[PDB]
């Protein structure tokens, strides 16, 4: 069988603050050897992905000591000492026991901690050139909302959307999503969003 | 001290072969064995392959998704990983990464942005946002490669602005949304380096 | 730009061209006339001219009776005058189709609005305003 290897896959965190991300094995990854075969990855976005800590407890050379770790013969946990604005990015709980490595696994969304956000959900019709153009979209926007766990309905049915989310900027540490409705030449003639920043659906059409 | 810079990038086409080389510099590369991973857009990592050390000896282990495709192979005496990629399809459209070990992928190359799409060279259908009555922007759909950058005001305001990253469809092409959140008449701009299609526009509700 | 302005250019020489002297502003500014315009002061005591033929000539022959620096600009063409302002699609737009304003970065300085501006103006309207308007140079190097 292949062990199942799942962590908490967010962790907002915020600068100056102690957090702890752990991770599930199915099976014991505890070799005979003493020594846990399980590593730590961290692809920061945009660069490339990086050493962190290998057999579970030992930290790689070079990365700061803020990422120490260790872990029980299935539970293991990451003891991030501190979170900078450097440290934002994914973290992968990889097990090196059976090779083939050809899952890292989801990855953790590493994020700005910040209170919730209220998503500006912002109906925009298509332009109508676009329509004497041969396409149509329609996009529901949404702007400054935090975290990122809402998808953008299509009603009135769904199918057709795709997903343009960015990342986090620096001074606003929010999240600004893109919901393309491509469409096509008659059926022209709704969006809402279920965001933890809000309860109720707010609805509003082209 | 240690690098494993890459080459061999560019732009193909499903069905026809692409170089990926490993610059090694620093270490014996016969010691540790050179791997292969590939990075989908915005999404998860997925390995490709690796080749054990000639001292080791062994066998070249891939992936299950890249059986009798991909091939890998190394040397010495010139120090130069190989990834070599035939018979490519869509998936293929992903930055691959140069990893230093078969278990402990401790090293990490930098990222060649291997595509694979059925798209050609064309300027953008920039199509703006008229506001529901807010915020304005203007989509930049039907493009291709991905190199881009869009400003407001042409390169005046940008509090407020948001690159939205590109949108794939299925025919290849891009589609861009760049859009600024201001009460209100703004400028957005659009370059396509490789075609020279500078489209500017002027937008209103 | 500068390519396309010169070939279109190079049809109006015959009828006239342009001159730089260092003269003081007020006297050559007194003096001008018969469709002769000073292109752009560059000091209170140096001052370019575009003027039409067989005065502009005469007017560095007014600069060498008062005995300064003559050159008969062997490059003469048509600029900051009407002569050039008629074809508004050759020398007004087609010189630039395609501008990418940038935003403050360093400071640079632009001369026909006389003071520091956003490189916002830098495309084909600024060769419409230095072939319609004049440049003012000396209050661009006092504001500097």
């Amino acid at each position: 069988d292949v062990v199942m290897t799942q962590s908490p896959l967010s962790l907002p965190v915020t600068p100056g603050e102690p957090a702890s991300i752990s991770c599930r094995s199915s099976q014991s990854l505890l070799h005979s050897n003493g020594y846990n075969y399980l590593d730590w990855y961290l692809q920061k976005p945009g660069q490339s992905p990086q050493l962190l800590i290998y057999l579970g407890s030992n930290r790689a050379s070079g990365v700061p000591d803020r990422f120490s770790g260790s872990g029980s013969g299935t539970d293991f946990t990451l003891k991030i000492s501190r979170v900078e604005a450097e440290d934002v990015g994914v973290y992968y709980c990889m097990q090196s026991l059976q090779t083939p490595r050809l899952t890292f696994g989801p990855g953790t969304k590493v994020d700005i901690k910040r209170t919730v956000a209220a998503p500006s959900v912002f109906i925009f019709p298509p332009s109508d050139e676009q329509l004497k153009s041969g396409t149509a979209s329609v996009v529901c926007l949404l702007n400054n909302f935090y975290p990122r766990g809402a998808k953008v309905q299509w009603k009135v049915q769904s199918g057709n959307s795709q997903e343009s989310v960015t990342e986090q900027d620096s001074k606003d540490s929010t999240y600004s999503l893109s919901s393309t409705l491509t469409l096509s030449k008659a059926d022209y003639e709704a969006c809402e969003v279920t965001h933890q920043g809000l309860s109720s659906p707010v609805t509003k059409s082209f | 001290e240690v690098q494993l810079v890459q080459s061999g990038g560019g732009l193909v086409q499903p069905g026809r072969s692409l170089r990926l080389s490993c610059t090694a510099s620093g270490f014996t590369f016969g010691d540790y064995a050179m791997s292969w991973v590939r990075q989908a857009p915005g999404k998860g990592l997925e390995w490709v392959g690796f080749i054990r050390s000639k001292a080791y000896g062994g066998t070249t282990e891939y992936a299950a998704s890249v059986k009798g495709r991909f091939t890998i192979s190394r040397d010495d005496s010139k120090s130069i990983a190989y990834l070599q990629m035939n018979s490519l399809k869509t998936e293929d459209t992903a930055v691959y990464y140069c990893t230093r070990g078969g278990t402990l992928f401790d090293y990490w190359g930098q990222g060649t942005l291997v595509t694979v799409s059925s798209a050609s060279t064309k300027g953008p259908s920039v199509f703006p946002l008229a506001p529901s009555s807010a915020a304005l922007g203007c989509l930049v759909k039907d493009y291709f490669p991905e190199p881009v950058t869009v400003s407001w005001n042409s390169g005046a305001l940008t509090s407020g602005v948001h690159t939205f990253p590109a949108v794939l469809q299925s025919s290849g092409l891009y589609s861009l949304s760049s859009v600024v959140t201001v009460p209100s008449t703004y400028i957005c701009n659009v370059n396509h380096k490789p075609s020279n299609t500078k489209v500017d526009k002027k937008v209103e509700p | 730009v500068v390519a396309l302005r010169s070939r279109v250019i190079a049809t109006m020489p015959g009828n006239k061209g342009m001159a730089s002297i260092a003269a003081p502003a007020g006297e050559v500014r007194a003096r001008i006339g018969d469709r002769v315009e000073i292109a752009a002061v560059n000091g209170p005591r140096s001052v370019v001219v575009a003027g039409d033929s067989d005065e502009l000539d005469r007017l560095v022959a007014s600069c060498t009776t008062e005995c300064i620096r003559a050159k008969r600009l062997a490059v003469d063409y048509a600029s900051h005058s009407s002569h050039v302002e008629t074809i508004r699609d050759a020398l007004h737009a087609e010189l630039g189709e395609d501008f990418h304003p940038l935003p403050g970065f360093v400071p640079f300085f632009s001369t026909v609005t006389g003071r520091w501006t956003q490189p916002d103006e830098l495309d084909a309207g600024y060769w419409y305003r230095n072939l319609r308007r004049t440049v003012r140079f000396a209050d661009a190097v006092r504001a500097l």
